[PDB]
C-alpha cells in the first residue's frame, strides 16, 4: 500500500526530476515526464502487516505499488 | 507532383485510419488560426486571426527531396537514453512482430573445394588396420543425415569440382620416362559414370587440365554412360586394361555396403593396365573397409593417397593406386590414421556448425537459432522521448538481432505505407541480448528521416557473396574466444581495445564479468547492462596512466594489439614488452593477443597481406592499414623472460573449420577453397596464449627442425596423467607413459 | 545565447529578462527529501 | 531447526529456502520513526 504520506515523497522525488524537462529533451536523453501514477494500481483488499491486523484496514480502490514496480 | 487515383486513395485511406485529431489550432467558421512563429504570413483581411497554441511542436526548416532506395537499407544502430523493460519490450514487439515469417535460404557455400592429399604409402609407419577411427556412430541417422543432407543443398550449384580436383592431383602422378611410365601421353582412360557426358572428359580430351597429357582415347562406363557399355564395378567387367581407370561410382546398410565397394575397388583395381593408376572412389571409408582393401589389394598396386575433395559436408574419399604391378605392398599406414581422423574430425564441425540452420520450406518460428525475424508497423510514428509502440517495437527488434545486419524498408501500399525491420537473428544475438538487463533505445531521427519508399522486404537467412578471407580468420577467433571465455575459473575478463562497440560481449557466457575498453565511446548504452556484469573503460591501454585502478584476472588483446603498436608509432617487440607486465600487474592470470607474427613461414599472401622485411612490418590489403609485426622466435623469448613461469601456446584457426558456427551460423557465405587462404592468413597472425597459472614446456631443439628427434618436458607433479598432443584440432598423440600412440612421428 | 525559439517558454537572452535577487525567496530546490527506514516507512 | 508445521507460513529448516543478499533490497525495519514535538504534533 501507499499511505498518503509515502506518495509524498515519491512525487517530491518525481517533481524535482520533472522540473528538469527542457533539459532532457534538449539532449534527447530521457523519455518524457515520469508521473508517479504509471508504477502504481489500483487494486482493493485488506492492508496490514499481517493477516491479524491487516483484517482491521478495508480499503477500497486503494493505490498500491508492486514489488516489480517499486522497483522501477 | 500529379495525384494519381492510387495515391489519392492512399491518401484517403491513410486519413480514415483511426487516430488523433490535430488540436493544436482550435476550427472557426470564419478565421483560420495561424501560428505567428510559423513561415505563412497572412493575406490582409479579416480572415486570419494570429493564434499561438500554447505548446506547437513543430519548428520550421524544409526538406530536399530523396529519390526511392532500390534496395533494403541497412540502419547502424545507435542508442538513446530511455530504456525499456525486457517484460513491455517483448510484447511490444510480440504485438508488431511478423513470428511465422517465411524465409528463403539462398545459398551459405559458393567456393570450390577445400582438397586435402594424404600419402598413405609414403608413411613408413605400420599402423594396424583393424583399429583406425571407424565411421562414427551418429554419422547414419535421422538427424545428423537430415544436415549432412541440408548443407548439401545450401551450397549454390559438382564433380565438375571434386572430379578436376582429383586430376589437379592426379597430374602429378604422371612420369613421362620410359624407365616406367605412369599416364604417359595418348594413354587410354576407363571412366564410369556420366549424367550428357562428364564436363571434365571435354578438359582431358583438350589437354586443357595443365600437367596431364592428352589421353589417346577415353573409355565410358557406368549406369547411365550413354556412350559406352553399362557395367557394374561391383562383379566381373569384360573390357580391357586402361592406363588411368578413373573410378567415381557411389556407394550408397553398411556390411553389405561395404562389400559393394572393396568389390568395385576390386573391379577397377584389375581394369587398369599393368603399371596403369587406378582412382576409386570410396563413400565410407570404415576401419571395415581398410582391413579388406589392405589384405585383398596389398600387392596389386604400388603407391596410395587419399584425396578428399570437401565440395559438401561428405565423408566420401578418392584412393588412388601407384603403378598396378602384382608384387606391390601397400601397408595401412600412420598416415591414414591421420588423415581418415581429420576427415571426420571436420564431420563433427560441419554438423555442429549446421545445426544452426532451419529446414527449407519450413516457416520461420523463434525455434530455428538462424531464423530471420522481422517487425512491420504500419505508418509508424518513431518518436523520441516517448514510447509509443511504434518506437517500443523498434528496441526489441534491433535487441535481438545486433550483431546482424539490420535492414529497414519502406513499401507504399495504397492504403498506408508498412515498414518492416527484419534481420538474421542468430545465436551470436541470443548471447548478447542475455547479457542485457534492458532493452535500450534507438535514435529514431535516422528512421524519421527517411520519407522515402525502398524495395519490399526479401527475408534470406544468407547474404549473396562469400565473407572475405579477412572474416574468415575474424569468426575464427570469435569462436576461440567463446571456447576459452567458456571456461569457468576465468572470472573476470577486460579486453584491451575492444571495438567502439563491444563485439565481445556475444562471445562470453552471460553470466561472466567483462570490461570492454577503447579510446573511442562505447556504441551501446552501457547503462542498459547490469554494472556489475560488465564494466566499460574509455582511453586507450597504451598509455600508462589507464591502467591506474583496472585489476582482471584475465586479459583479450585481439584484433587491438598491433594498431596500437602502429598508432604508438612503436616496435612490435617492444610494444607488448610494456603490455604484458602490466596485465601482470593488473592482476592477470591468462592473456589472449592477436599478434601479427610469422610463425609458420615468412612467406605472405598477394592481396591479403605483405610483408615488408626492410622494417618488420605488415600490410593487410597492402596500404588500408600498416601494423608492425615481430617474429616467431625473438618474440617467444622476449615474452618467456617477461612471464618466466607462465605457459606460452600458439592457437591459431584449425583446418577442421570446426569455428564454422560462426560464418554459417550467422548467415554469410563463403569459398571452401578460401579456408585455406584463411588457414594461412591465420598463420600470418596467431593468437599467442599465456597462462601463469601452469609451468611452460621445454623444447630442447628451439626452432625445432622437422625430422629431427627432440624433447619436449611436460612439468607435472602426477605420473598418473594422459598426455594427449593435438595438432590441427585432432589428436596426434595419445597416451600415459607406457603406451603413446603417435600419428606424428 | 543564440536564439532557440520554442524548446523552452522562455529565450535566455529574451526581451526584458531579469536578475535581482530578493532576500525574500531564497532560491532552493528539493534536496532534504526523507528517505530513512522508519519515515520513508 | 525441528519441525513446527503451522504456527508461522514457513518452516525454518523448510524445502528449498534461500539466503540470498541482492545489493538492490537492503534489509531494514523502522528505527527512525519521527516522534519530536514539533514533527509528532
Ligand atoms: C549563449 O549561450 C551565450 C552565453 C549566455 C548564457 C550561457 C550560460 C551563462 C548564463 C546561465 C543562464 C542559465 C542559468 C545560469
Ligand atoms: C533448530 O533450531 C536448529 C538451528 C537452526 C536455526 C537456529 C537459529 C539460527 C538461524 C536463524 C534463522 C532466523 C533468522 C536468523
Amino acid at each position: 500500500f501507499v499511505n498518503e504520506g509515502m506518495r509524498e515523497t515519491f512525487s517530491k522525488a518525481l517533481f524535482d526530476i520533472n522540473m528538469w524537462q527542457p533539459l532532457f529533451q534538449a539532449t534527447k536523453t530521457g523519455c518524457g515526464p515520469i508521473v508517479l501514477s504509471s508504477f502504481t494500481t489500483t487494486t482493493s483488499g485488506y492492508v496490514g502487516a499481517t493477516a491479524g491486523d491487516a483484517l482491521d484496514n478495508p480499503v477500497t480502490n486503494g493505490v498500491f505499488i508492486s514489488t516489480v514496480q517499486i522497483m522501477n | 507532383a500529379i495525384p494519381t487515383m492510387s495515391d489519392v486513395r492512399s491518401f484517403v485511406a491513410r486519413l480514415m485510419a483511426e487516430g488523433d485529431p490535430q488540436q493544436w489550432f482550435p476550427y472557426r467558421v470564419d478565421q483560420i488560426l495561424y501560428w505567428p512563429e510559423s513561415p505563412f504570413v497572412p493575406p490582409i483581411g479579416p480572415f486570419y486571426a494570429p493564434f499561438r497554441p500554447v505548446n506547437f511542436p513543430f519548428t520550421t526548416g524544409s526538406y530536399t527531396v530523396v529519390p526511392d532506395a532500390s534496395r533494403p537499407l541497412r540502419l547502424l544502430p545507435q542508442y538513446r537514453n530511455a530504456t525499456i523493460t525486457v517484460q513491455q519490450a517483448d510484447d511490444a514487439y510480440e504485438d508488431t512482430a511478423l513470428s511465422p515469417l517465411i524465409t528463403t535460404h539462398g545459398f551459405c557455400v559458393t567456393g570450390g573445394v577445400f582438397t586435402s592429399i594424404y600419402d598413405i604409402s609414403g608413411d613408413p609407419t605400420a599402423y594396424p588396420p583393424a583399429q583406425l577411427v571407424d565411421a562414427p556412430n551418429d554419422y547414419f541417422d535421422r538427424e545428423r543425415m537430415a544436415r549432412r543432407d541440408l548443407f548439401r543443398r545450401l551450397r549454390a550449384p559438382r564433380s565438375a569440382i571434386k572430379d578436376r580436383a582429383v586430376f589437379d592431383f592426379l597430374a602429378s602422378l604422371v612420369n613421362p620416362t620410359t624407365a616406367n611410365p605412369v599416364l604417359d601421353t595418348s594413354f587410354s582412360m576407363a571412366y564410369l559414370g556420366a549424367s550428357d557426358e562428364p564436363v571434365i572428359l571435354a578438359d582431358i580430351r583438350s589437354g586443357s587440365i595443365p600437367g596431364l597429357p592428352i589421353p589417346r582415347r577415353i573409355v565410358q562406363f557406368g549406369y547411365d554412360v550413354v556412350h559406352g557399355s553399362l557395367l557394374d564395378l561391383s562383379r566381373a567387367v569384360p573390357t580391357g586394361t586402361f592406363g588411368l581407370v578413373y573410378a567415381d561410382l557411389d556407394q550408397v546398410d553398411m556390411p553389405a555396403a561395404n562389400r559393394a565397394a572393396i568389390a568395385m575397388l576390386g573391379t577397377a583395381l584389375q581394369m587398369t593396365t599393368a603399371g596403369g593408376v587406378s582412382v576409386l572412389k570410396v563413400n565410407f571409408p570404415t576401419r571395415a573397409f581398410w582391413t579388406q582393401v589392405f589384405n585383398l589389394y596389398a600387392t596389386h598396386a604400388t603407391t596410395l593417397h587419399l584425396v578428399k575433395p570437401t565440395i559438401v559436408n561428405s565423408s566420401e574419399v578418392f584412393l588412388v593406386f601407384g603403378g598396378r604391378q602384382s608384387n606391390g605392398a601397400l601397408r595401412s599406414t600412420t598416415a591414414l590414421q591421420r588423415a581418415l581422423l581429420s576427415l571426420y574430425a571436420r564431420n563433427a564441425a560441419i554438423d555442429r556448425a549446421v545445426t544452426h540452420i532451419p529446414f527449407f520450406g519450413v516457416p520461420d518460428d523463434g525455434t530455428s537459432d538462424l531464423g530471420i525475424d522481422a517487425v512491420r508497423l504500419f505508418d509508424p510514428m518513431f518518436s523520441d522521448a516517448v514510447a509509443n509502440l511504434p518506437s517500443n517495437a523498434l528496441a526489441s527488434l534491433v535487441s535481438r538481432v545486433v550483431p546482424s545486419s539490420i535492414m529497414f524498408t519502406r513499401v507504399p501500399s495504397n492504403g498506408p505505407v508498412s515498414t518492416t525491420i527484419y534481420g538474421k537473428r542468430t545465436f551470436l544475438s541470443n548471447r548478447r541480448r542475455a547479457r542485457l538487463r534492458d532493452v535500450p533505445m534507438l535514435i529514431t531521427t535516422t528512421l524519421v528521416h527517411q520519407r522515402r519508399f525502398t524495395t519490399p522486404p526479401t527475408f534470406t537467412l544468407f547474404s549473396s557473396e562469400a565473407v572475405p578471407v579477412t572474416t574468415l580468420v575474424a569468426a575464427g577467433y570469435n569462436s576461440f574466444i567463446s571456447e576459452q571465455t567458456r571456461n569457468p575459473n576465468l572470472a573476470h575478463l577486460l579486453d584491451l581495445g575492444t571495438g567502439p562497440e563491444c563485439r565481445i560481449l556475444s562471445l562470453i557466457p552471460p553470466t561472466l564479468q567483462v570490461t570492454m575498453s577503447d579510446s573511442r565511446p562505447c556504441a551501446e548504452l552501457m547503462a542498459s547492462f547490469d554494472p556489475a556484469l560488465t564494466a566499460y573503460v574509455q582511453g586507450d591501454y597504451s598509455t600508462a596512466a589507464f591502467w591506474n585502478g583496472i585489476r582482471c584476472d584475465s586479459a583479450t588483446a585481439i584484433f587491438t594489439i598491433g594498431a596500437a603498436a602502429a598508432a604508438a608509432g612503436t616496435d612490435l617487440i617492444a610494444f607488448v614488452q610494456q603490455l604484458i607486465p602490466r596485465i601482470v600487474a593488473a592482476g592477470g592470470t591468462r592473456m589472449w593477443l592477436q599478434l601479427n607474427t610469422p610463425l609458420y613461414e615468412v612467406s605472405s599472401l598477394p592481396d591479403l597481406i605483405e610483408i615488408d622485411l626492410r622494417d618488420h612490418v605488415y600490410r593487410f590489403n597492402g596500404g588500408e592499414r600498416v601494423e608492425p609485426y615481430a617474429d616467431p622466435v625473438p618474440l617467444q623469448q622476449a615474452i618467456a623472460a617477461l612471464l618466466p613461469a607462465a605457459a606460452l601456446s600458439w592457437h591459431t584457426l584449425s583446418p577442421t573449420c570446426d569455428w564454422l558456427p560462426y560464418i554459417i551460423g550467422v548467415g554469410s557465405p563463403l569459398n571452401l577453397s578460401d579456408i585455406n587462404t584463411a588457414i594461412s592468413y591465420s598463420r600470418l597472425t596467431p593468437i599467442l596464449h599465456i597462462d601463469t597459472t601452469t609451468p611452460p614446456l621445454r623444447v630442447n631443439p628451439v626452432p625445432t627442425p622437422l625430422n629431427q628427434q627432440c624433447a619436449i618436458r611436460i612439468t607435472s607433479l602426477d605420473p598418473a596423467a594422459v598426455l594427449s598432443v593435438q595438432h590441427n584440432g585432432v589428436e596426434v598423440i595419445g597416451g600415459t607413459p607406457g603406451n603413446v600412440i603417435s600419428v606424428a612421428g | 545565447g543564440n536564439v532557440q525559439t520554442s524548446v523552452n517558454t522562455y529565450n535566455i537572452t529574451g526581451d526584458g529578462n531579469s536578475f535581482t535577487p530578493t532576500s525574500d525567496m531564497t532560491s532552493t530546490a528539493a534536496p532534504a527529501i526523507d528517505l530513512k527506514p522508519g519515515v520513508l516507512n
